[PDB]
This record gives C-alpha cells, sequence and structure tokens, in this order.
RNA sequence: AUCGAAUCGCCACCUACAAGACUGGAGCUUGCUCCCUCGAAGGCGCCAAGUAUAUUCAUGAUCACAAGAAA
RNA sequence: UUAGGGAUAUGUGGCGUCAAAACUUAUGGGCUCAUUCUCGAUACGUGAAAAGGGUGUUGGUGGAUAAAUCCACCGGCCCCGAAAAUGGAUGACGCUUAAGCCCAAUUAGUGGUUGCCCAUUAUUCCUUUGGUAAGGGCGGAAACAAACGGAGAAAGUGUAGCCCUUCCGAUGU
RNA sequence: GGCCAGAACCAGCCCUACUGCAUUAUCCUGUCGGGGGUCAAAAUCCGGCGGGCAAAAGUGCAAGAAUUUUGGGUCUUGG
C-alpha cells in the first residue's frame, strides 16, 4: 500500500458521477488523544479545549467506479488506527 | 485592480445563501454586498429572523440558492471594508437597524412565496440518506 | 446492445501489369468489426480463392453498407467453420434479429457457444432474410405465430444503478446501507 | 403481483436505459429477450429494439396487429386512450412525481418540509381526537388505571389528600 | 453480572442516560449463503456492527445429500497427532456462517479479529434482538433472485440437523413460540394502525389548503 | 471521582408472517376484460406544537473537533 | 530493465470477500448440475489422464415415411472409464438468475468517441551525480558611510564545486 | 514572525465540457404483380415501375483559441 492517499466511501454515494461532485471537498478525522495539548483557537475561546483532535485533509479524486473518492491528508497520511472509522466530508469549498 | 469580481455569477447579490461553516451553520441568510477587492460576501439576515449579524463570509464556504429577493430598496454602499477595522458598538450596532428594518421589507414585497421568511428561519442539516451532491440547490 | 460487427462490403483487384492489364476486380461481404479486420478477410479470399496477394493488389473501397429499418425477421445464414476434430463442417442456421449484422453477429456467438469456434476458423457463407413459411426449426416457427404472448416469469429486477442498496430493510423500500 | 404479458401492444414502461420512465407501446416480438417499441405521442421514444429484462408490462393493451404502419398505432392508441388511463394511474402519479423531486431547489424542499408537518400537526390533533375511544398506551392504561378509585375514593386517601393539598 | 461493578459503579457515578450502540440486524431467512457472507465481511471491514438472525433458514445450493457431504468432507480433515489442536468443526448453523464470513476475513490480523468480533448471529430471533427498529435484508443475497427456482437448493439448518447440530428441534420450537406472540401482537396493533392511517386522510382535510398541493406535489397526497 | 473523548436518527404506526411460476377483489375467453383502496412509499424528525401577523441571537470579529449533548 | 522523490497514464494480470478495481457492470448471446481424492475455473506446468462408452442435455449433416415421426453419422458441455498410503487444498472461503465455460461490450439500436484497479515501466515536474558533455559571464558599467536593498564574481579536471543556462545517461557478480 | 491555517490573483502544467468535413442505394418511400397467411386483412418475402434526404447513422477523418469579463486540479510546480 502507498500510504500517502487514503480511500474514503462516504455514506450515500454509491457512483462515480457522485464523486467527481466532492473533488476539492475538506475531510476530517476526528480522533482524541490522552492529555489535552494546543488547540487553535486556544486560550481565545478556551471552551474548545479538550482531548479530542483532528487530522485534515482534501478529496483528490474519485477511486474506483462507485462512489469511492480517494484523500490527500495535508503533509501527512491519517494513521492507520483509523481504518474502518468515522472520517466526515464537508461541503465546503462549495463550487456551487 | 482597483474593485473587479472573480465570484461566481451564481451568488449575486440577493441570492439566499446557506452558511456551511462558522458559528452559524445551517442558517440560511441574504447575500448582500461583495467588498472592493475579491473580498468576503457581506451577509445579512435581518438578525430578527436567524440571529445571523452582518458577518463576512467568502465565497467558498457557503452555497448560493437559486431564490434571491429584490435588495434593489436597500442601501449596500452603507457597508465598506472600514466598518470591521479595529479586530455592541453603536456604529455597528445601528447599521443593523438601517439594514434589517430595510431589508424586512423588501422580504415582505414578494409574491409567490411572499413569505421567505419562515425559510429563513430553518436550518439546513444533512440528514441521514440526504445525498446533497444530486441536489438542485 | 447493437451487434459487434459491422457489415462491409470490400471491392478491390489485382494491381494491373504488363502481365494482366485490367484485373477484374473481385467484390466481397464480410462481418468484422474493423475495415482492417474486413479489409485482412479480404486478401485471404483473395490469395486463397483467387492468388492474388495484397503486396500485389489493390483496395477500391472499403465502405460499410447499412442495414434495413428495423423489424422482426427470419434470417438464413449459412456458416462454416474449422475443427481439426471433423475438418470443415458446414452449417444452415435460422435466426430471429432485426438486421443482417443483428443476426450475423449472433450466429458468431452461437458457434461460439455450442461448437467453441472463434471467428477466425469461421466464414459466412450468405445471409438473407426469409420469408415465414420457409422457416424450418420449430424453435424459430414458433415466433411468427399471431397472437403470440408470454409473461415475464422469474425475473431479476435490478433497480437503478442510484439506488443499489446493499441494505434495504425487510418489506420496505427504505434502504439502510446504500 | 400481476404478471400481464408481452402482446403485441402492451402498453410498458422502460426500466433502466437513458429512456427511463417513459412509457411506450409493444409492436413486435424479436425471438424471446428482445421487442420493438414505439409510443407516437412522446417523440424520442421511436421505433427502436429494446430488451424485455429492460421493459415491466403494465395492465393496458392497445388493439394492433404485429409490425404496425405507426399511422395504425397513433389512431389505435388515440381509441384505446391508455395512456390517459395511465395518467391517473397511482403509480404514473409518482413517477411523474419523482421526476419533481429531482429538480427541487431547496426553497421547494421547504415548501415539502413545510406541509408534511401540517399533515403531521393536524393528523396528531385528529387522532388525539378520540378520547371518546382509547387505545394508546399512555391513555389506554390510564383507563386501565380507572376503575380503582376503590381504594382511592374510600375513607384513606379521603383524608390523606386533604392532608396533602392543604400543604400545597 | 456481565458488566463490572465499576462500569456499573461509573455508569452511575456519571449517570446520563442508558447507551446502545447503532447496530444492523439482518433476518437472514432464504439468504444465500456464500453471498449474504461476502457482503457482511465487507461491512465488517468498514466498521459496522451486525447482528446476523435466523441463521438456520440460509440456504445452499444444490441437493441436500450433496452439501451433507462438503460437510462431512470438512469433519475428515483434522489434526491427526493430537486432535484437540487439530481443526475444529462448528455444527451450529450460526457457527457455519460466522466461519463462512471469517475465512473470508483477514482474521490473523487485529483488525481482522476486530471486525469478526463486531459480528454475532442467532438461531431463531432471540429476544435480546426480537423488538429492536426493523430487520434488515440483503436483495443481492436472496434466493428468489440468485437461484433459478428449477435448482434444488438446502436450508442451513436441514443439513446441519444430520450432523452433529441436534439444538435443531429446540428452534423450531421457539420459531413456532415467538411468530405466534408477535402475530396476535401484531393484529391486536390493528385498531391503532388503521386510527392514524385515517388520521391522515382527516387530517388533510382541515390542513391549510396551500400545503395540500404541496403534498399533491411531490406526491405524497 | 479521576473523566477532558472519538460516535452525531428518533419512534408504545418499522420493530409479525409468507410468497417471487407471485399476495388487492373477480369473470371465462386462460390472456384479456372489469371492479377497488388502482397494486412503486413504515411513520416521524430537518428550528413558532405549526404555516401565520410573531419573537432574544452580533464582538465567538472570513475556515478550524459542533465552543453544542435527552428529539 | 532499476539515481532520490511527486503527479498523471499504462503493461502482464485482474474487478464476490481475503484484496486495490463492476458497493456481485450492461438496459449482452448461448451452454453446464457433477453423492465422500467432494463438476469446473492462470498459459509455460503429465505441476495429470487415454482407448472406449452414455434414450444426460444442446447443436449440426445425410437419407426416409407422412401428425408429425424414424434411421445413420458428426460436434459442445457434462457423466462413466478414474485405485495409495499424516488432514488438506481452483491459493482459502465459497460460487450454480456463476463468483463456471465459449464469445462479446463499456454505462448501451440513444445519438461514438478512453468503465475501473495495480508496476523501480511510459510521459512530465523537482532534486542528485557523471559526461566524448553544449553554451554564456569573468577589462569589476556608473551610484551608493555609519546613526535614526544585502552579498559574491577564482581563465577554472578534482573542493564548501568560479558563476549561470541547457541536454543526455544513472541498476550489476 | 523563518510557525500553523484559509481565501483571492499570475505563469506553466494536467484534466474535463463544448463539433465540423465527407459518406450512405444490398437503403427510403410510393405503387402494381405475385406470395403468404387469417374469420377477414395487414406484415415478414421475391419481382416490375415511379420518386428520393431514413436526416439521421454506434460510417471515415476532425484542427472546435476553456477569463477571448467566467469549467475544474496543483498540500504534484513556482510566484
Amino acid at each position: 500500500q502507498t500510504k500517502q492517499t487514503a480511500l474514503v466511501r462516504v455514506e450515500n454515494v454509491n457512483t462515480r458521477e457522485d464523486a467527481t461532485w466532492y473533488v476539492g471537498k475538506r475531510v476530517c478525522y476526528v480522533y482524541h488523544g490522552k492529555k489535552v495539548k494546543r488547540c487553535v483557537r486556544w486560550s481565545k475561546a478556551p471552551a474548545r479545549r479538550s482531548t479530542t483532535r483532528a487530522l485534515w485533509g482534501r478529496v483528490t479524486r474519485p477511486h474506483g467506479n462507485a462512489g469511492m473518492m480517494r484523500v490527500k491528508f495535508n503533509g501527512a497520511s491519517v494513521p492507520a488506527s483509523a481504518i474502518g472509522r468515522r472520517i466526515r466530508v464537508y461541503l465546503y469549498p462549495s463550487q456551487i | 485592480s482597483p474593485e473587479y469580481t472573480t465570484l461566481r455569477k451564481s451568488c449575486a447579490p440577493g441570492a439566499i445563501a446557506i452558511i456551511l461553516a462558522g458559528r452559524f451553520r445551517g442558517r440560511r441568510a441574504v447575500i448582500l454586498k461583495q467588498l472592493p477587492h475579491n473580498g468576503p460576501l457581506v451577509v445579512s439576515g435581518p438578525m430578527k429572523y436567524n440571529g445571523v449579524p452582518i458577518r463576512r463570509i467568502d465565497s467558498r464556504y457557503v452555497i448560493a440558492t437559486s431564490t434571491t429577493v429584490d435588495i434593489s430598496s436597500v442601501d449596500t454602499a452603507s457597508i465598506t471594508a472600514e466598518v470591521f477595522q479595529r479586530p455592541v458598538s453603536d456604529a455597528r450596532a445601528q447599521l443593523q437597524k438601517k439594514i434589517d428594518a430595510a431589508l424586512i421589507a423588501a422580504i415582505k414585497k414578494d409574491a409567490q412565496g411572499k413569505e421567505k421568511a419562515g425559510y429563513l428561519r430553518s436550518v439546513f442539516t444533512v440528514k441521514p440518506g440526504d445525498a446533497p451532491h444530486r441536489w438542485n440547490w | 446492445v447493437k451487434p459487434h460487427l459491422r457489415h462491409y462490403q470490400v471491392v478491390g483487384r489485382e494491381s494491373p501489369s504488363e502481365k494482366n492489364p485490367e484485373p477484374t476486380v473481385y467484390k466481397f461481404e464480410v462481418f468484422a468489426p474493423n475495415f482492417v479486420v474486413a479489409k485482412s478477410r479480404f486478401w485471404r479470399m483473395m490469395r486463397v480463392k483467387n492468388k492474388v496477394k495484397a503486396t500485389h493488389g489493390d483496395v477500391l473501397s472499403c465502405k460499410v453498407v447499412k442495414d434495413a429499418k428495423l423489424v422482426a425477421r427470419n434470417y438464413l445464414v449459412d456458416i462454416a467453420y474449422y475443427s481439426q476434430r471433423c475438418g470443415y463442417t458446414r452449417m444452415v442456421k435460422e435466426f430471429r434479429d432485426v438486421s443482417k449484422t443483428g443476426a450475423v453477429s449472433q450466429a458468431y456467438h452461437d458457434l461460439a457457444s455450442r461448437h467453441r469456434a472463434r471467428y477466425h476458423n469461421i466464414e459466412v457463407l450468405n445471409v438473407k432474410s426469409i420469408p415465414d413459411h420457409e422457416v424450418k426449426h420449430l424453435s424459430i416457427a414458433q415466433y411468427h405465430a399471431p397472437n403470440l404472448s408470454f409473461p415475464l416469469l422469474q425475473r431479476r429486477l435490478k433497480a437503478a444503478r442510484k439506488d443499489r442498496a446493499i441494505f434495504v430493510k425487510k418489506n420496505t423500500k427504505r434502504a439502510v446501507v446504500a | 403481483v400481476k404478471s400481464h404479458y408481452i402482446c403485441a401492444g402492451r402498453l410498458v414502461r422502460i426500466l433502466r436505459g437513458p429512456r427511463q420512465d417513459r412509457v411506450g407501446v409493444i409492436v413486435d416480438i424479436v425471438d424471446a429477450n428482445r421487442v420493438l417499441v414505439e409510443n407516437p405521442e412522446d417523440a424520442k421514444m421511436w421505433r427502436h429494439v429494446q430488451n424485455l429484462k429492460n421493459v415491466e408490462p403494465l395492465k393496458y393493451c392497445v388493439s394492433v396487429s404485429r409490425n404496425c404502419s405507426a399511422k395504425a398505432l397513433k389512431d389505435a392508441l388515440a381509441s384505446s386512450k391508455a395512456l390517459e388511463k395511465y395518467a391517473k394511474t397511482r403509480t404514473a402519479a409518482r413517477v411523474e412525481a419523482k421526476k419533481a423531486c429531482a429538480a427541487s431547489t431547496d426553497f421547494e424542499r421547504y415548501q415539502l418540509r413545510v406541509a408534511r408537518r401540517s399533515r403531521a400537526h393536524w393528523a396528531r390533533k385528529v387522532f388525539d381526537e378520540k378520547d371518546a375511544k382509547t387505545p394508546v398506551s399512555w391513555h389506554k392504561v390510564a383507563l386501565k388505571k380507572m376503575q380503582k378509585k376503590a381504594a382511592k375514593m374510600d375513607s384513606t386517601e379521603g383524608a390523606k389528600r386533604r392532608m396533602q393539598k392543604a400543604i400545597a | 453480572a456481565f458488566p463490572s461493578r465499576k462500569d456499573a459503579s461509573r455508569a452511575q457515578r456519571k449517570s446520563a442516560k442508558k447507551h446502545r450502540p447503532e447496530i444492523i440486524v439482518i433476518d437472514l431467512k432464504d439468504h444465500v449463503l456464500g453471498r449474504a457472507a461476502a457482503v457482511v465481511a465487507k461491512q465488517l471491514l468498514l466498521g459496522k456492527k451486525i447482528t446476523v438472525v435466523r441463521c438456520e433458514q440460509l440456504n445452499i445450493a444444490g441437493t441436500e445429500i450433496r452439501n451433507k457431504i462438503k460437510y462431512l468432507q470438512y469433519l475428515r480433515k483434522r489434526k491427526l497427532t493430537n486432535p484437540t489442536k487439530g481443526p475444529f468443526h462448528h455444527r451450529a448453523p450460526s457457527d457455519v456462517f460466522v466461519r463462512t464470513v471469517r475465512s473470508m476475513l483477514p482474521r490473523y490480523t487485529k483488525r481482522g479479529m476486530k471486525a469478526l468480533n463486531s459480528l454475532v448471529a442467532y438461531e431463531g430471533i432471540p429476544p435480546n434482538v426480537v423488538r429492536t427498529g426493523g430487520r434488515v435484508v440483503i436483495p443481492r443475497a436472496q434466493r428468489h433472485v440468485c437461484y433459478r427456482s428449477e435448482r434444488p437448493y438446502t436450508v442451513l439448518g436441514n443439513m446441519c440437523k444430520h450432523v452433529g447440530w441436534k439444538y435443531s428441534d429446540v428452534v423450531a420450537n421457539l420459531e413456532k413460540a415467538r411468530v405466534e406472540k408477535a402475530s396476535r401482537h401484531h393484529e391486536k396493533q390493528a385498531k391503532l394502525r388503521d386510527a392514524w392511517k385515517s388520521a391522515r386522510k382527516e387530517a388533510l382535510a382541515k390542513m391549510p389548503k396551500h400545503n395540500v398541493e404541496v403534498l399533491k406535489k411531490f406526491g405524497y397526497a
């Protein structure tokens, strides 16, 4: 396996034409750590301070032939501990 | 070089928008102007319906729905790039009241869906089994 | 879908020479997916039957011949093919179909299924649509009975490709996993 | 489920391909799998071979011989009024109504969303307007908690309830 | 109790509410064995929690004497020198299925045993799952689709009866037992279901009339 | 009590059964016609307890794990 | 056919799960049921089978008697022929409206015209190193203090390479 | 701020959408003879004689400037 590009099955997207709509969207992987580390709005909005974390990426292109769409997690790869768990595909940047 | 738009033509002033990110998620809101350079749009809802104040929202974080309003009765020119400079202020406080109160009527002048008011009071959730990628907007 | 074999008319001759000026310009019908496959199977019959070879020959034109408007017809296709068991059996069969190509390309699929012969060992001797009363085989003789009607039994209904829905809730159409 | 048949003319709708929900008239029969179908009233549903896997016959049959000249077909659809019969069919209601769900502008999906609450809000009142008949597990077991006033309306709670409410 | 006293003590110390994860429950009557197991195996690698149910009624293609022999050829294979370590042979149909799945999973990696451990099979429909939600089905694994009706087939529970799965009668008596208890309760509800089904058409009348034209458009009327 | 958590659809209408050479009901002529509820829909949820006259929201300052947690 | 990396595309081989690709593609045609080494299913790989048989089924050729039937012969798949020593192998599970065999196609008589996945390959971009390497600059143009646009510029095989632009190659007992 | 994020614009590169020239006749469509079937016709089918453009075909080639006020991608390049 080449660990740069993930593969994501996003629910209720079952065909290739349905994947090209998502090229460019920003995926997220919302795992958590143990101790609470630094965070994007730290001390601006201290109520976000918590154990949860996220890794971000973008949807590079449809993989497969039915609803399957590759991903680039920017500058790195996702853990292999993420396989089979929840990835988040947002609706932005909107092309509409 | 002074003022021009590369903004998509499908996002005009007056188009109802669905805000995809930020403190206001899924609250629908009214696209009002584009700032002088390629700017963030200034969306406005009569805060009275949604709760969305006058804010900056760039093109890519929002969806522009096909339903517009007639905004030609609202004065946009009173929103410049300066009003957002420092970082409840009276200068900002009553800049709502001269738009929201000016915009509400421009809603009530519609026909055929004279009330978008109900439509502006709502949220856009993606519920299980939506597939928003098949939808028209 | 549409047949996989186009219907070509290939016309060619030997290149003229002091020994044989004005060669005799043969015409030929092939069913082939390309016109190079039609142009190849033309120079096969030319050296096999006429002794003229492709390096000494000329091709006058390769154009396809278009098929008549679609109606249900009974086509009579007479085919040979090579085996090495039986050494060139020759066959005459009928096919229900709407066009010459659609019948002949259907005959290549049956020879390949029943007799396992693959397009290069096969050569079609002739094809024509025949009137109804000449259908010998009771299997194709049954489709021109008027008032012919049958239901559709033991079907398999594939939903729209967008609707496939791996897990569908029982006795309902609601898709739990799609 | 009704089987119907494949005869010279059933009306039939296509299941899948580029002509999807469009209806057509069976005309001829080509072997087992293949069938020709024309609907003159809808151009683009012209004379073409169709494959019976894609073709689901419905209950209306126009009367024509095999291989009609299509002016005999056009008049026979007229006289039969099959396409106007099928127009008020409850499925053809949806199939025409399904095309209108895909084309929704999200304001429309608001308009539907509004309705399906109204239809739901009144059906919650209309149903709840039957108190004279009570069958819901909240309202019915209350009816089962009734008649237990004996051990309640007797001397026990008679004083007890006059102690309790006074404290309130 | 199965839960430790502490995660009962913790759940009570943090209070909140009882929890159940989102779980799929697939009926399995007349689903082809090897097709239904593949589809399940690929949904277990995607992180789904699946409860298979009614494994007894799974089907296989071909005669019953034939598929008996296939399983008996599977009994013939044991470790000769120490069979207690020889390949194991499960009888009960719920076990036949979790094997047909398992051998289709990478069971020797921690994600292969993490997928398998999320599947739960059963005989019949146990009370643990009778009423939670609605049973789901796998339409590409179904028998009336996959098999020509002309071909003989088997019922997994009848095949496994004549190998060492002796619980067959105990299950048949629990299926006869529930399907009554359900259909007694089902027809009992027919008084209620018809009330609602009536209250929608009765509401469509006094509902505001510009909405009902929408329901007629988009089709729910 | 550490503990800050990844999860993001609820339901006392789905959560009964069966069939697929067939399951709305019927007639002879047995593939057609006629009748019905018209044979292709679990309900609900998606921001006023309800489609209409309303009503706090900002400064969390353009994205950031949803800064939210009993539908 | 292998310098160190990225992208796009492909070869041989593939798209039921293992396992990336048809979430088991088509709105493609046929044929096949195989009861204890368990029908079949990667060429090279007898890395397994023959002669001979079969009113199993599916085609064809020739002749013949007249409601259709009969005789001879030739194919296809399948079956019998077919017996070894540890439990065991289409790679495993399993598949039969094939996930098998022959043939064929690309979202399907609807408009022609590239379905999809994977290489240290091809194309291209960046970085290295070596050339039978190719070319340019190297006479300091002028101006210019701190305080409150900088710095180099070597006539050179090889260095922290005189500088720069370019082109091809790059694995190895 | 030499760190982390987004969003705009520029060159290059990649991708996708957008189509014309020829061609058709073993064809098109009348009609008259057959011929075929049916309760009776029509059709499939052969021939004659008229007319012609199936206006579209899975024919052969394709060059159609993607900021020439609007297609995408570049966290695969540099600004």
